[PDB]
C-alpha cells in the first residue's frame, strides 16, 4: 500500500511537473491504414518477429498444459 | 607462557573473527531471499522509488 | 635461459597427468635435477662485479595490461633462485608414498611459480607468478597434512590471498600515480612524488609482503601452516614462499621508495626487534615441536627486516646471507622432526626421550638435530652465525637499541632450542614403547647434505657473499 | 532495407522452423545436429559483414557494428554450448528434445535481435522474445514441483519488470515528441528533469533484472534450482550476454549521457551485488544455488566496467564478457555430467571424487579457479583488466571491494575443490562410493576447460576482437 | 652474549678488534665515560661467565 501510494505519487508530480509538446494540429481520421504502413515500413522488424514470439508461445503452452 | 597465549587467544582470534564474521554475514543474509515472489517484486519495487529519490 | 628455469617444472606438471607410475616417478626426479642443475650453471656463468641485470629476457605480451614477459637475474635474486630449485629436489626426492601423481605435478607447478617471481622484472608478471604461488600449496597442506589440515590450510590460503590484494592495490596504484605504461620494473616506474601518498603505497607493499615474510602481528598463518603439514610441504613452503615474501619487500620497498624508507626505519627496526623477542618467547612455551621450529621461522625472517630497516652495505649483503641460512636450517630442521615424527609416531615434548643412545633409539637424526638447532641459534662455524653477525654488523652504525634486542631475542633462541634438544635427544628410552623402525639409507641423505652445506659454509663464508656484494651497493647506495 | 545484416538471425530461425518440422513427421530425431550446425552457419556468417562493410542500420530500427556483432556471436556462442550439454539431460527426462530447442533457438534469436536493436518497440519485441522463452525453458520439466513453482516465480517477476521497463519505453516516447528511435531521443531532450530521471529509472529496472544487479537479483537463487541445468548455462552466459549489451545500447546511445546518473546507480548496484552475491554464496548446499549467487556476485564484478566508461572500462567488460562464457559453460557442463552419472545432488556429495573420476575433477577445478581468478587461466586476465580499467578511471572503492569480494570467492570456490580431491577411500560420499563407469557432452566439456586455460595466456588475439568492438560505444 | 653486545660496540670507536689495535686504540683515547664504562662491563660479563663467577657459577656445581 505505502510503496503503491508512494509511486502514484511521484508518478503524479513527473506528470504534472513536465512540460508536455502538444503541437496543436488535428490528428488523423484514417488511423488504420497508417498503421497498416508502419508494418512493412518502419516496424518491419517487430512484426516479422511477432510470428515467431506467437509461434513459439504456442509451442511452449501446449508443451506445459498438455496431459500424460 | 603469556606471549604464546597471547598468540593463541588475541593475535589468532582477531584473524579469525574477520573470518567467522564473513561467515555469518553469508548465514544470515541468505535469509533474504524469503521465498515469496511478492517479496521479490517488493524489493524490486524498493529498488525504484528510492534511486528515484536519491 | 631463464624460460627454461620457469618452463621445464611447468611441462613436467603438464606431464604429470597421462604417464605411466614408475616413469612418474623417475621424470619428476629427472625434471627436479634438471632445472637444479641448470640453476648451478648459471649460478657460475653469473659474472660478478656487474651492478646490472643479467640473462635478461624481454618479450611483448599484453600491452593493454603492460604484463611484458620481462624476465632478469640480479645479486639479490639468483641466490633465492638457486635456493627454491635445490629445495624442490629435496622435495621430489622424499616426496610422498600416496597420491604419487598429483604432488610432483603440484610440486613443479609451485617451483615454477617462485623461480618465475623471482625472476621477473615487471611488476604485473611478478603479482601472476605470487598469486600462481597462491594455490598449489593450499593442495598441499590440504591433501597431504595432518589432523588439522583442513583449518589449516583455508588459513595459509586466506592470509596469502589478502597479501596478493595489498601488494596488487599497491602496483596498480603506484602504476597509474605515475602514469606510466608497461609496469615493468628497472624502467618507466619512476616514483619521484609528493609524499604522504609514498607512505599510503609503502604501507600497503609492507602490509602485502610482512604478511608472507612474515612479520610480527602478521604471523598467525605460519605455526598453524607449518605444523598441520608434511615434512614436504613444509620445507618447500617455508622456504619459497618466506623468501618470495622476503625479496618483495626487499626489492620493492626500497627500491621504489627510498625516501619513505629512511623515515618509516626508526619503527621498523623497533618492530623487527619485538618481532624477534616475540618469536623467540613464543617458541619458549610452546610444547609441540614443529611449533617452536615455526616460531624460529618467524624469529629468523624478523632478522631481514632488521637489516633492512637499516640502509648500510653491509646490512643488506647480511639480509640476503640470513635468508639463505633461514632457508637451509629451516629444511634440515623440517626433515629431522618429520623423520623423528615418522619413527616415533609422536611430536610431543614430554614423551619423546632419549633419542640419542647408539643401537635402539635413533642417533644420526638426533646429532643432526643438535647441529640445526645450534646453528639456527647464534653459533659459529654454521650459517646463522655469519649471517646473524653481518646483520648486527651493519646495523649498529644506525639505531643501536634495536640491535641489542635482536641480540637477546638470538640468545633466547638458543633457550628454546636446547630446551628441545635436552627433552629430545637427551634422556632415557621409555622401555615400552621404544622399537622405533630403522632409518634407511637414502632418507637420511637430504638431511646429511643439508648438514654439509651448513657446515661448509660457516667456515668458508666467502661462498655465501661473493654473488651479492655489489648488488647490494647497487640496492642501497643508490 | 539492408537485409543482409540479417542473414545470421534468418539462419538460426530457419532451424528453428527446421528442427520442428522434423518433429511433427519424425518424433524420433537427430535435431541435436543441424542446430549445431544452424549456429555454426549463424556465426560463420559474420565473418562477411564483420570487418568488410562498414557499420549498417536496417531501417533505424536494427543496426550492424562490430560491438553487434560481438554480443551475437556471444549469444550464439552460449546457445551453442548448451545444446551440447541439453542431449543427454531432457532426453534423460520422459520429454522432447525438439520442442525444447526451437524454444532455445527462438530465446538465441531474441538475444541476438536484442543486441543490435535501437528502436523502442523493437527493443520491447526482442526482449519479451527473450523472457517468454526464458520462461518456457524454465519450466519444462514438468514432472518435478521445483521445477513449476521456479518458472512461475520467474514469470511473475519477469513479467513485472517488463510492464515496469514498458512504462519506462512509453515515458520516453512522451518526453521526445515521438521518436520511437534511440538517437533521435537523445537529439530530442537534452537536459536532465524529472520525466528523464524517472524514465531511467524504470528503465534500469529492466535491465538489473536481466543482468542481476541487486536489488533485482531474487529470482536466479531461485530459478537456478528450478530450472533444467543446461537452461541453466544458457540462462547464466547468453541472458546477462544480452542484458548487457541492451543496457549499453540503451544507456549510452538513447539517454543523453549527459544524465550520466546511472553511472551513480550502477556503482550502487554494483557495490551491493559484489557484497552480496559474493558474501551469502559463502553458505550454500547445492552447487547450482551456489553458482547463482556467483553469478550475481560476477554481474557485480562486470559492472565496474561500463560505470567507469573510458573506452578501457568497455573493454575490460566485453573481455570479462566473453571469459565468463568458457568459465560457466565450463563450469555448468561438469555439473550437468555429476547429476547425469549418479548424483543428482549438492556439493557435500563431490567428496571424493578424485578416486572414481580424475577428468570431471580436472575439468570443474580448472573452470572454479578461474572463476576465482587464479593466475594462469582465462579469470585471472579478465579480472585482472575489470580491475585496471576501474583504477585507471578513479574508482578506487568499486576496485579495491571488487578484490575483497574475489579473495571471498576464492574461499567458496577452492572449498569444492576441496571435496573434489581431499578424501580417502573412507570419506567418499554416498553418491561416490557407487559411482557408475554423451559424447558431445565430454566433447563441449574438453573443449571449454582448454578454452578457459588457454584464453588467458593467449589472450592477444581477442583483445583486437574486443577494440574494435568498443570502437563503436559512443562517448 | 654480552660479550657479543661488547665486541659489537668496540669497531666503531676503535676501527678494528686485534688485541693490538685495541691497545693503540687504549693508549690514546678521550671518549665518552659511561661509553666505555658499559661496553667494558659486558666485555667483563663474558669471560664473567666463562670463568664459572658470580652470579654466574651454579653451572660449574
Ligand atoms: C653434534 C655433532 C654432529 C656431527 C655428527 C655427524 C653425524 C654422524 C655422521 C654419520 C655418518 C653417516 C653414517 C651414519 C649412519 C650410520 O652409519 O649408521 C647409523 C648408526 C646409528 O644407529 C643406527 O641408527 C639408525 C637410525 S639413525 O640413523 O640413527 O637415524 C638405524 O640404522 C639403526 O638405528 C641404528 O643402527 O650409526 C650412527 O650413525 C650413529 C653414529 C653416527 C652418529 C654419531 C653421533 C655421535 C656424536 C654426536 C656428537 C658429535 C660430537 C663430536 C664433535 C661434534
Ligand atoms: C639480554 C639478551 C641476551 C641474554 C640472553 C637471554 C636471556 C636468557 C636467560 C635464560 C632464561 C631461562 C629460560 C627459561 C627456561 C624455561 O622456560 O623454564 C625453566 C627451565 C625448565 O624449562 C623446561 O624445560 C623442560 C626441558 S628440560 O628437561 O628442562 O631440559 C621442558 O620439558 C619444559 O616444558 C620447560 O618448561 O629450567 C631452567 O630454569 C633452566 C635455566 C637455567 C639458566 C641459567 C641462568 C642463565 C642466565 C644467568 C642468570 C644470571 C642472573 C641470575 C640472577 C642473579
Ligand atoms: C588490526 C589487528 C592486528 C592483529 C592481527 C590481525 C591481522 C590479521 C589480518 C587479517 C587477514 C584476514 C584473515 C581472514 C581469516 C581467515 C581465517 C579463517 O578461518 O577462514 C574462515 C572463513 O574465511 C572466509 O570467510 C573468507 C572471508 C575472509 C575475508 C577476510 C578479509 C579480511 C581483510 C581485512 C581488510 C579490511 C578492509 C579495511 C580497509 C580500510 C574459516 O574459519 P573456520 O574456523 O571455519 O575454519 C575452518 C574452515 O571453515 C573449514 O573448511
Amino acid at each position: 500500500a505505502v510503496v503503491s501510494l508512494g509511486v502514484f505519487a511521484l508518478l503524479t508530480k513527473m506528470i504534472l511537473q513536465t512540460p508536455w509538446q502538444l503541437s496543436s494540429v488535428p490528428p488523423t481520421p484514417d488511423s488504420i491504414t497508417t498503421i497498416g504502413q508502419h508494418f512493412f515500413s518502419d516496424f518491419l522488424l517487430p512484426f516479422e518477429l511477432a510470428s515467431v514470439l506467437l509461434l513459439m508461445a504456442l509451442i511452449g503452452a501446449v508443451v506445459l498444459a498438455r496431459r500424460e | 607462557r603469556i606471549t604464546a597465549w597471547f598468540d593463541r587467544t588475541f593475535v589468532d582470534g582477531t584473524g579469525n573473527a574477520f573470518g567467522v564474521v564473513t561467515l555469518l554475514g553469508g548465514d544470515r543474509l541468505k535469509y533474504s531471499t524469503t521465498g515469496q515472489s511478492q517479496a521479490y517484486i517488493l524489493t524490486i519495487l524498493m529498488g525504484i522509488a528510492i534511486l528515484v529519490i536519491a | 635461459m631463464l624460460t627454461l628455469l620457469i618452463v621445464l617444472p611447468v611441462i613436467g606438471a603438464l606431464l604429470m597427468p597421462l604417464l605411466p607410475e614408475r616413469v612418474l616417478r623417475s621424470v619428476a626426479l629427472v625434471i627436479a635435477g634438471l632445472t637444479f642443475a641448470l640453476s648451478l650453471w648459471m649460478l657460475t656463468q653469473f659474472d660478478v662485479h656487474q651492478s646490472a641485470l643479467q640473462f635478461t629476457e624481454f618479450v611483448p605480451w599484453l600491452l593493454p595490461l603492460g604484463l611484458n614477459y620481462s624476465l632478469g637475474v640480479d645479486g639479490l635474486s639468483l641466490p633465492l633462485i638457486v635456493l627454491g630449485t635445490f629445495l624442490t629436489l629435496g622435495v621430489v626426492f622424499t616426496g610422498e608414498k600416496t597420491g604419487q601423481r598429483l604432488f610432483y605435478a603440484l610440486v613443479l607447478l609451485a617451483n615454477a611459480g617462485i623461480t618465475g617471481a623471482l625472476a621477473a622484472q615487471n611488476l604485473l608478471l611478478f603479482f601472476l607468478f605470487y598469486e600462481l604461488e597462491l594455490v598449489p600449496f593450499y593442495l598441499l597442506i590440504l591433501i597431504w597434512g595432518g589432523q588439522r589440515r583442513e583449518q589449516a590450510a583455508v588459513k595459509f590460503l586466506i592470509y596469502t590471498a589478502v597479501s596478493g590484494i595489498l601488494v596488487l592495490a599497491a602496483f596498480l596504484a603506484m602504476g597509474w600515480l605515475t602514469h606510466a605504461p608497461s609496469f615493468d620494473s628497472a624502467d618507466i616506474q619512476i616514483a619521484g612524488l609528493a609524499p604522504t601518498t609514498q607512505g599510503i603505497l609503502l604501507l600497503l607493499l609492507i602490509l602485502g609482503f610482512g604478511i608472507k615474510m612474515p612479520l610480527v602481528p602478521l604471523h598467525s598463518w605460519l605455526p598453524d601452516a607449518y605444523v598441520e603439514a608434511s615434512t614436504p610441504t613444509a620445507i618447500l613452503l617455508g622456504g619459497a614462499l618466506a623468501k618470495l615474501g622476503a625479496y618483495g619487500l626487499v626489492r620493492f620497498a626500497l627500491g621504489y621508495f627510498p625516501e619513505a624508507w629512511a623515515q618509516f626505519s626508526g619503527l621498523l627496526a623497533i618492530v623487527a626487534a619485538v618481532g624477534i623477542a616475540y618469536g623467540a618467547l613464543a617458541a619458549i612455551a610452546q610444547k609441540d615441536i614443529k611449533r617452536m621450529v615455526a616460531y624460529s621461522s618467524i624469529g629468523h625472517m624478523s632478522y631481514v627486516l632488521l637489516a633492512a630497516a637499516a640502509h648500510t652495505h653491509l646490512s643488506m649483503v647480511g639480509a640476503i646471507a640470513q635468508m639463505i641460512s633461514h632457508g637451509l636450517i629451516l629444511a634440515l630442521l623440517f626433515y629431522l622432526v618429520g623423520v623423528i615424527e615418522t619413527k616415533v609416531g609422536t611430536r610431543e615434548l614430554n614423551v619423546l626421550n632419549g633419542l640419542l643412545n647408539p643401537l635402539r633409539g635413533l642417533p644420526t637424526t638426533s646429532a643432526l638435530l643438535i647441529l640445526g638447532g645450534m646453528a639456527s641459534a647464534g653459533i659459529p662455524g654454521l650459517v646463522g652465525f655469519v649471517a646473524e653477525f653481518l646483520i648486527f654488523q651493519g646495523s649498529y652504525g644506525m639505531f643501536p637499541l634495536p640491535t641489542l634486542v635482536a641480540v637477546v631475542g638470538t640468545g633466547l633462541t638458543a633457550v628454546y632450542f636446547v630446551i628441545m634438544i635436552n627433552r629430545t635427544c637427551f634422556g632415557r628410552l621409555d622401555n615400552r614403547t621404544a622399537y622405533y623402525p630403522r632409518v634407511v639409507w637414502s632418507e637420511k641423505m637430504p638431511a646429511l647434505v643439508l648438514t654439509l652445506l651448513i657446515v661448509f659454509l660457516g667456515v668458508q663464508p666467502t661462498w655465501l657473499v661473493r654473488w651479492s656484494e655489489t648488488t647490494s651497493a647497487q640496492i642501497v647506495a643508490a | 532495407g539492408t537485409i543482409l545484416p540479417e542473414t545470421i538471425l534468418i539462419v538460426t530461425l530457419l532451424v528453428v522452423l527446421l528442427a520442428d518440422l522434423i518433429q511433427g513427421r519424425q518424433a524420433d530425431r537427430w535435431t541435436p545436429y543441424f542446430a549445431i550446425v544452424g549456429l555454426g552457419g549463424a556465426i560463420a556468417t559474420m565473418i562477411p559483414l564483420w570487418t568488410q562493410p562498414a557499420t549498417i542500420s536496417f531501417f533505424g530500427s536494427f543496426i550492424s557494428d562490430h560491438l553487434s556483432l560481438f554480443f551475437r556471436g556471444l549469444i550464439a556462442l552460449s546457445a551453442l554450448g548448451t545444446i551440447l550439454m541439453s542431449i543427454r539431460y531432457v532426453e534423460q527426462t520422459g520429454s522432447s528434445l525438439g520442442e525444447f530447442m526451437t524454444i532455445l533457438l527462438t530465446a538465441t534469436v531474441g538475444g541476438m535481435f536484442i543486441a543490435g536493436a535501437q528502436e523502442l518497440v523493437f527493443i520491447f519485441v526482442a526482449l519479451e522474445t527473450l523472457s517468454i522463452a526464458s520462461y518456457l525453458l524454465t519450466g519444462y520439466t514438468k514432472r518435478d514441483s521445483r521445477s513449476n513453482e521456479a518458472a512461475l516465480k520467474y514469470l511473475l517477476i519477469g513479467a513485472a519488470s517488463s510492464a515496469i521497463f514498458l512504462y519506462g519505453s512509453s515515458l520516453l516516447y512522451g518526453l521526445s515528441g515521438g521518436h520511437t528511435q534511440l538517437p533521435a531521443i537523445a537529439q530530442a531532450l537534452s537536459s536532465e528533469s524529472l520525466g528523464l530521471v524517472v524514465a531511467l529509472v524504470f528503465v534500469i529496472a529492466g535491465i538489473s533484472f536481466k543482468i542481476s544487479a541487486v536489488p533485482f537479483h531474487q529470482w536466479t537463487p531461485d530459478v537456478y534450482e528450478g530450472a533444467p541445468t543446461p537452461v541453466v548455462a544458457f540462462l547464466s552466459v547468453g541472458s546477462k550476454a544480452a542484458g548487457f549489451a541492451l543496457a549499453i545500447r540503451f544507456l549510452t546511445l538513447a539517454f543523453p549521457s549527459v544524465t550520466d546518473q546511472w553511472q551513480l546507480i550502477f556503482t550502487v548496484l554494483a557495490i551491493l551485488s559484489m557484497i552480496l552475491g559474493n558474501v551469502v554464496a559463502l553458505a550454500q548446499t547445492s552447487m547450482k544455488r551456489m553458482l547463482a549467487y556467483s553469478s550475481i556476485g560476477q554481474a557485480g564484478f562486470v559492472m565496474i566496467g561500463f560505470v567507469v566508461g573510458t573506452e578501457a572500462g568497455y573493454a575490460s567488460m566485453l573481455f570479462y564478457l566473453l571469459v565468463y562464457l568458457f568459465m560457466n559453460l565450463g563450469a555448468f557442463t561438469c555439473v550437468i555430467l555429476f547429476s547425469l552419472r549418479t548424483g543428482t545432488d549438492q556439493i557435500s556429495e563431490y567428496a571424493g571424487l578424485y578416486q572414481k573420476d580424475p577428468l570431471l575433477t580436472l575439468g570443474l577445478s580448472l573452470c572454479l579457479l578461474s572463476l576465482g581468478g587464479i593466475p594462469p587461466l582465462a579469470g585471472f586476465f579478465g579480472k585482472i583488466y575489470l580491475f585496471w580499467a576501474g583504477w585507471q578511471a578513479g574508482a578506487y572503492g568499486l576496485v579495491l571491494l571488487g578484490l575483497l569480494t574475489s579473495v571471498i570467492s576464492i574461499y567458496y570456490y577452492i572449498r569444492v575443490v576441496k571435496m573434489m580431491v581431499v578424501k580417502e577411500p573412507q570419506e567418499m560420499s554416498e553418491a561416490v562410493r557407487n559411482y557408475p563407469e554423451l559424447r558431445p557432452l565430454q566433447v563441449g566439456l574438453v573443449m571449454t576447460v582448454i578454452a578457459t586455460s588457454l584464453a588467458g595466456i593467449l589472450a592477444n588475439p581477442l583483445f583486437n576482437l574486443v577494440n574494435t568492438a568498443v570502437w563503436d560505444v559512443p562517448q | 652474549l654480552v660479550l657479543l653486545m661488547g665486541v659489537l660496540a668496540i669497531y666503531p670507536l676503535a676501527g678494528s678488534w686485534n688485541y693490538d689495535d685495541l691497545a693503540a686504540w687504549a693508549a690514546t683515547a678521550q671518549v665518552n665515560s659511561t661509553l666505555i664504562t658499559l661496553i667494558c662491563l659486558a666485555l667483563i660479563a663474558g669471560p664473567m661467565g666463562k670463568c664459572a663467577q658470580f652470579p654466574l657459577h651454579l653451572w660449574l656445581d
